[PDB]
């Protein structure tokens, strides 16, 4: 079937700026393509059909051009309601092949994360297992790499992560790292550190604790 | 007013079958074609098939041929999608649509979405666990706290700090899976002028088990 | 004296379908409308505008004969101001239609074994039809938003559909022959009169 490729997946434009969302097709789709808008959690709504016409209730700033291979959904004056998930569809041959999706973001200044490690409490010590967490709050941009080192040895099993969406007040990210292990494996070593690198510094941000 | 209302979220075991409805009102149900889609978490969208109410012609995707069938009830204007042989890969939301060709459109006009999850676990109440900052003055400017949950089902829980009064920097991270049971954490920023002089607690509640548990953050 | 050939369109051997209904105008003869009503072989002899017994005196300048075969439960749709899938996509009568319609059952000639799939009607169409207009076409009706290139698949179908004119069907599913007589009166003097 048709492979609708979107590149890239992330884009960052501030308010009052021009943004262009593009997606390609594999075969000759013709003219009949579409574009949609999906708020986080809500249902997707339709924006542009047949790459030249809007819908009933959508703003007039959502314009589209292109035919054959390249299609572009250009927005002139973006707003806070423009932040959504945008997809592209085809209507040429069954089955219908949706696109990949592109999420919009707000541009911000560069800020280093404020890392914080929390050792397991005494209620964890009498439960059956242990888990040490490493919070990372208020950083920009989204790219980051956390690395749990156990006395100088990088641990890979049981290292789970959970990123967040962008905060609607300061446009900063947050993420957490959960390292799960058993009792005697926690008291087998003596130190634990939460290495996290970023583009805001050459050397990574170091934090650790003992025992 | 044209309105599409779907069903509620269904918890289902693997291997079973469900029926997802999409009631229709505000337009002529017979002429317009109804589609069905599927959106997995974090990945791209995918199309399943479409059914025509006046005739009954169907054309499913080739990856969903032995997965979903479609039936239309013209006596109540309600369509149905019946999923078969469910596995852990069907943790997705499912929408209903509506074609728009006799109005000079290419419209789909998506509905609400039914969150259908798959698991083999009984509903287990959560167990909160505090986080040690720890003792004092780490750091000297702003100290962060937190409270974990571990082993609960299903989503969601309502994590409120100080019974819903402290909201200056609450970061409830989304839930992940480590042992076929959800877990998450929360991160707050309390200034040094109130901690550890005043009591800052973490209130996690579960609507699926009706259990209210609170744990006070103790400096250790 | 030359009588009008109204028995030619009535006692014919090959009638037409409802999407390609035949039509020829009768002129320059004296009409004999008395033996049509007094034939005792018709089912529904109703008029619309003219009294059915007052045909032999008040005459018209041209008559039309539209002959086509429809079902038993759809002969009511050929009437001024009615809806249905036959009345709007195959043959429509206006409000000012001042003629008489006449129908009869034709089970003993258009019902054989195997099923008569020659009589075809139009089920799908883009919009409704203007009064007294036919549309011979085999264009694929695009029902959904997929532009198909004259092929048969999903969301675009063939507009014609055959009839189940089998003799074992019910009395409402038998094929019925109906002729539409449209008496049109111009400001010119009449020609068929008597």
């Amino acid at each position: 079937d048709i492979v609708m490729t979107q590149s890239q997946k992330f884009m960052s434009t501030s308010v009052g700026d021009r943004v262009s969302v593009t997606c390609k097709a594999s075969q000759n789709v013709g003219t009949n393509v579409a574009w949609y808008q999906q708020k986080p959690g809500q249902s997707p709504k339709a924006l542009i059909y047949s790459t030249s016409y809007r819908y009933s209730g959508v703003p007039d700033r959502f314009t589209g051009s292109g035919s054959g291979t390249d299609f572009t959904l250009t927005i002139s004056n973006v707003q806070s309601e423009d932040l959504a998930e945008y997809f592209c569809q085809q209507y040429n041959s069954y089955p219908y092949t949706f696109g990949g999706g592109t999420k919009l973001e707000i541009k911000r200044a560069d800020a280093a994360p404020t890392v914080s490690i929390f050792p397991p409490s005494s209620e964890q010590l009498t439960s059956g297992g242990a888990s040490v967490v490493c919070f990372l709050n208020n950083f920009y941009p989204k790219d980051i790499n956390v690395k749990w080192k156990i006395d100088g040895s990088e641990r890979q099993n049981g290292v789970l992560n959970s990123w967040t969406d962008q905060d609607s007040k300061d446009s900063t990210y947050s993420m957490s790292s959960t390292l799960t292990l058993t009792k005697d494996e926690y008291e087998r070593h003596n130190s634990y550190t939460c290495e996290a690198t970023h583009k805001t510094s050459t050397s990574p941000i170091v934090k650790s604790f003992n025992r | 007013e044209v309105q599409l209302q779907q069903s509620g979220p269904e918890l289902v075991k693997p291997g079973a079958s469900v029926k997802i409805s999409c009631k229709t009102s505000g337009y002529t149900f017979t002429e317009y074609t109804m589609y069905w889609v599927k959106q997995s978490h974090g990945k791209s969208l995918e199309w399943i098939g479409g059914i025509n109410p006046n005739i009954g012609d169907t054309s499913y995707n080739q990856n969903f041929k032995g997965k979903a069938t479609l039936t239309v009830d013209r006596s109540s204007s309600t369509a149905y999608m019946e999923l078969r042989s469910l596995t852990s890969e069907d943790s997705a939301v499912y929408y209903c649509a509506r074609d728009g060709y006799p109005y000079y459109y290419a419209l789909d006009h998506w509905g609400q979405g039914t969150s259908v999850t798959v698991s083999s676990a009984k509903t287990t109440p959560p167990s909160v666990y505090p986080l040690a900052p720890g003792s004092a003055a780490q750091t000297n400017s702003m100290v962060t706290l937190g409270c974990l949950v571990k082993g609960y089902f299903p989503e969601p829980v309502t994590v409120t700090w100080n019974s819903g009064s402290l909201s200056s920097g609450v970061h409830t991270f989304p839930a992940v899976l480590q042992s076929d049971l959800y877990t998450l954490s929360s991160s707050v920023t309390v200034p040094s002028s109130t901690w550890p002089s005043e009591t800052v607690t973490c209130n996690v509640a579960h609507p699926a088990s009706s259990t209210k548990v609170d744990k006070k953050i103790v400096p250790r | 004296t030359n009588l009008c050939p109204f028995g030619e369109v009535f006692n014919a051997t090959r009638f037409a379908s409802v999407y390609a209904w035949n039509r020829k105008r009768i002129s320059n003869c004296v009409a004999d409308y008395s033996v049509l009503y007094n034939s005792a072989s018709f089912s529904t002899f109703k008029c619309y505008g003219v009294s059915p017994t007052k045909l032999n005196d008040l005459c018209f300048t041209n008559v039309y004969a539209d002959s086509f075969v429809i079902r038993g439960d759809e002969v009511r749709q050929i009437a001024p101001g009615q809806t249905g899938k036959i009345a709007d996509y195959n043959y429509k009568l206006p409000d000012d239609f001042t003629g008489c319609v006449i129908a009869w059952n034709s089970n003993n000639l258009d019902s054989k074994v195997g099923g008569n799939y020659n009589y075809r009607y139009r089920l799908f169409r883009k919009s409704n039809l203007k009064p007294f207009e036919r549309d011979i076409s085999t264009e694929i009706y695009q029902a959904g938003s997929k532009p198909c290139n004259g092929v048969e698949g999903f969301n675009c179908y063939f507009p014609l559909q055959s009839y189940g004119f089998q003799p074992t069907n019910g009395v409402g599913y038998q094929p019925y022959r109906v002729v539409v007589l449209s008496f049109e009166l111009l400001h010119a003097p009449a020609t068929v009169c008597g």
